[PDB]
RNA sequence: ACUGUCUAAUUAAAACAUAGCAUUGCGAUGGUCAGAAAGUGAUGUUGACGCAAUGUGAUUUCUGCCCAGUGCUCUGAAUGU
RNA sequence: UUACUUAUUCAAUGAAGCGGAGCUGGAAUUCAUUUUCCACGUUCUAGCAUUCAAGGUCCCAUUCGGGGCUGAUCCGGGUUG
């Protein structure tokens, strides 16, 4: 109020430079950037057959949580548990005289590309756990088709990493389950349903369905309106 | 092993999963450099068969060479 | 939540941590004793008549001296191996390939006297 | 044979353009938001003349809209824009000798310069003394507008693309003879060296086609095909006619 | 000489009215009336538009 | 025509050039030209009062007839090759 | 044959304001209410236009300094053709 003033500023086309905005849309990006992300795009664009594009259908994050939870319970030792194992029935194999056993038949999460594989060839597996990005996808695409023949219940799930956390290493493929403890047989059998209705039973219809062929906005609003016009005036 | 079905899919090249994946693929590699380093075989079934190797000291290359 | 505000639509290579140096074995085991000392810096003194003159009449030094030694490391040898103030110096590239120092010494010194202490005439 | 001398000037070596005292290049303004969506006023700070060149250059200041500071631009200069006169570019723009306006915006019989072949290029059609180009017609329905160049042709281009109103200064240069060997020679001097020029009909065989026999003569028809090669091609290329023009020329 | 203008007192290479150094007085006389012009001017603009919106 | 230019070391000329005159190609996704190739290059800091390609040779005067041939060219033809 | 754009191609720019919607106006005539289409800070003058902007507002615990929001409407990150 007192001495202080009201000047304010035109910024409307040829006076008062123009102030400060964010221009992070029009930003020139570094090529590695310009190329992931017009990766993403290029893959959209096309149309993308049925056998890929069957992932991209990922499952729900709680379907998922749940799974993750029963699926943490069954995670492989760590170093420590083994070498810890070892002395164990290092000692008490070695003297008190039990067969190779002073420890009980582990149960953990089978893990690993061809592992898995042949777990579902022989039936051994009761749900296999496939990532969704692996980017030379031909390691897994044929997964679902042959858990679909050989009746092992999947799952297509995001976090190949995620996979990883819950195997203690950085990535996994895959994650499966065989063996479950009694305990947790019911949650498993939970879990299998929700799953198979998600997947198994939607492979064949998923199996005909192409996807992509998805315009960039621009491109859409321009055929939105012209559509919209056209036709009905 | 998962090998095997790589061996077997990678013989399809007109197949309608490969000629989707030989498209994106290719353009790719155009826009990166005339020869860079890859970060991983993308096809670890052929590699694996002519002697490569998941330890240290093992290296991928990825080159361009003009046709004709 | 939302993305970074950039108001420039250049991007530039981020600035990222330079650690020094910390080799796990010595460069050269031991060091280079001085290339260039007094002694190594000033070669002889240059006796022919014209320069003895320069002496008497000029109270000027004149020495034969090391090509790879400048008007600093001349000035100073000649201070410390003679304990005798220094004017200015004058050099040039004798055409045998050698250089020589034209010295002055300051009004204290006495060029003269300094030339048949250290035993040339 | 040797290579004859019209295959020896694109290799570059005596025959670039001497260019060491030209202002630098004329070209529009950039195109932007100011530009295509409003109009930008500047002041002609001088005009001037450019070497090797008939038409003098127009050096006009505009501001920075983004960034304080002044940021100076080389116009061609159209006849009768004068040093301190206010220029005005953009869509919205009145119709004065000297501005920079879309085709788009100015009505048929429109006269203007320096126009732009794509719109943003900063200028093709038209830059030479006396030259322009006029508006024939505009189709506002995928907004061309047709228009009809120096040499007669009528092409059609954006109606985006850009144009300045009026004509380019310094016409009737070529009226006037040169009167001598001299002036020629001062004319190419800031141009390239293409000058004088030795008639290939007075040079021997290994050197042109033209050359030799024991009178000077051609000794074929000197009109040669499109599909002729490299060290083929001296006399009338592809001419579809020859001989003395009779009649009016200035096509329908 | 221009490195020369270094090696000389403030006072030769200023006169003391504003635009000293860099314009020519008349000329410095001419951007203040202009300069007062045009911003008087433009009050008379906007007053007039002002009243333009309100009668139409 | 003039002033000008060349065969250093047998030709300085009526030869070459020149202004003037005329013809030809091209609106840039181009004309002419360079390169083994290229995200290459000359014209081009260019735009037809321009660049590129030929001829004749200042002024005055005048440049007739012939398109069958050889070229060049074409909003042409079509049931032959 | 003619549409599409992501391959490929061309131009531009220290990849700056693109596309879609919304504010306020208004030409427009309402056949129930808006069915729409243009707009939507700069033109007597050879001045001046920069310190994340003054203003307004909310904070830090009132220092001197300093921050947020608004001023400058939303949404999609396709740099523009
Ligand atoms: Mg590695
Ligand atoms: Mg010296
Ligand atoms: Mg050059
Ligand atoms: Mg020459
Ligand atoms: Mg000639
Ligand atoms: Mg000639
Ligand atoms: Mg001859
Ligand atoms: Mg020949
Ligand atoms: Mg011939
Ligand atoms: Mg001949
Ligand atoms: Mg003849
Ligand atoms: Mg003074
Ligand atoms: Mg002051
Ligand atoms: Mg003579
Ligand atoms: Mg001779
Ligand atoms: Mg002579
Ligand atoms: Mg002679
Ligand atoms: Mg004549
Ligand atoms: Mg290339
Ligand atoms: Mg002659
Ligand atoms: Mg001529
Ligand atoms: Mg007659
Ligand atoms: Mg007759
Ligand atoms: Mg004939
Ligand atoms: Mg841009």
């Amino acid at each position: 109020n007192p001495l202080t003033h009201s000047t304010p500023k035109n910024f409307g086309i040829g006076q008062a430079v123009q102030p400060k905005r964010n221009l992070s849309r029009y930003v020139k990006w570094p090529e590695y950037v310009r190329v992931q992300r017009q990766k993403k795009i290029l893959s959209i664009r096309l149309k993308v057959p049925p056998t890929i594009a069957q992932f991209q259908y990922t499952l729900d994050r709680n379907t998922a949580a749940e799974t993750f939870k029963l699926f943490n319970k069954y995670r492989p030792e760590t170093a420590a548990e083994k070498k810890e194992r070892l002395t164990k029935e290092a000692a008490a194999v070695a003297e008190g005289k039990s067969k190779q056993d002073a420890s009980p038949k582990p149960y953990a999460v089978k893990y690993g590309l061809n592992h898995v594989v042949a777990l579902i060839e022989n039936k051994k597996a009761k749900l296999v756990l496939i990532a969704n990005d692996v980017d030379p996808i031909e390691l897994v695409v044929f997964l679902p088709a042959l858990c679909k023949k050989m009746g092992v219940p999947y799952a297509i799930v995001k976090g190949k990493a995620r996979l990883g956390t819950l195997v203690n290493q950085k990535t996994s493929a895959v994650a499966a389950l065989t063996e479950v403890r009694a305990e947790d047989e019911a949650a498993l059998a939970k879990l299998v349903s929700t799953i198979d209705a998600n997947f198994a039973d939607k492979y064949d219809e998923v199996k005909k369905h192409w996807g992509g062929g998805i315009l960039g906005n621009k491109a859409q609003a321009k055929m939105d309106k012209r559509a919209k016009n056209s036709d009905s005036a | 092993g998962a090998y095997k079905y790589l061996e077997e899919l990678q013989r399809k090249k007109q197949s309608d999963v490969l000629r989707f994946l030989q498209r994106v693929r290719v353009w790719e590699y155009r826009q990166k450099n005339v020869i860079h380093r890859a970060a991983r075989p993308t096809r670890p079934d052929k590699a694996r068969r002519l002697g490569y190797k998941a330890k240290q000291g093992f290296v991928i290359y990825r080159v361009r060479v003009r046709r004709g | 939540k939302a993305l970074k505000v950039r108001t420039s639509a250049t991007f530039r290579l981020p600035k990222t941590l330079k650690l020094a140096r910390a080799p796990k074995y010595a460069s050269k085991a031991v060091p280079h004793y001085n290339r260039l000392d007094s002694y190594k810096v000033i070669e002889q003194p240059i006796t022919s008549e014209t320069a003895m003159k320069k002496v008497e009449d000029g109270n000027i030094l004149v020495f034969q001296v090391s090509m790879k030694a400048n008007k600093y490391q001349i000035k100073k040898a000649v201070k410390e191996l003679y304990e005798v103030d220094v004017l200015k110096v004058n050099t040039l590239v004798r055409p045998n390939g050698t250089k020589k120092a034209y010295v002055r010494l300051t009004a204290d010194y006495d060029a003269l006297d300094i030339a048949n202490r250290i035993g040339y005439i | 044979g040797r290579v004859i001398r019209n295959q020896r000037k694109g290799a570059g070596s005596i025959f670039t353009s001497h260019t060491r005292l030209r202002q630098g290049a004329a070209k529009l303004r950039t195109l932007d938001y100011a530009e295509r969506h409003g109009y930008i006023r500047g002041i002609v700070k001088q005009i001037v003349h450019d070497s090797g060149r008939g038409a003098p250059l127009a050096k006009v200041v505009f501001r920075d809209p983004y960034k304080y500071r002044l940021r100076e631009e080389i116009f061609i200069a159209n006849e009768g824009v004068h040093t301190g006169q206010f220029i005005y570019a953009g869509k919205k723009a009145s119709l004065n000798v000297g501005n920079v306006l879309p085709l788009g915006s100015v009505p048929e019989g429109t006269i203007v310069s320096n126009v732009e072949e794509k719109p943003g290029d900063r200028g093709a059609l038209a830059r030479a003394s006396g030259n322009y180009v006029i508006i024939i017609g505009h189709n506002p329905d995928e907004n061309k507008t047709r228009v009809r160049l120096p040499s007669g042709a009528k092409k059609v281009i954006s109606s985006d693309a850009r144009g300045v109103i009026g004509v380019i200064a310094g016409g009737g240069r070529v009226d006037k003879p040169l009167l001598k060997a001299g002036r020629a020679f001062h004319k190419y001097r800031l141009k390239r060296n293409s000058w004088p020029k030795t008639r290939g009909v007075a040079m021997n065989p290994v050197d042109h086609p033209h050359g030799g026999g024991n009178h000077q003569h051609i000794g074929k028809a000197s009109t040669i095909s499109r599909g002729a090669v490299s060290g083929q091609k001296a006399g009338l290329i592809a001419a579809r006619r020859t001989g003395l023009l009779r009649g009016s020329q200035k096509t329908q | 000489r221009p490195r020369q203008y270094a090696t000389v007192s403030k006072t030769h290479k200023t006169v003391s009215r504003a635009y000293g150094g860099s314009r020519c007085a008349n000329c410095v006389k001419e951007r203040i009336i202009r300069a007062f012009l045009i911003e008087e001017q433009k009050i008379v603009k906007k007053v007039v538009k002002e009243q333009t919106e309100a009668a139409k």
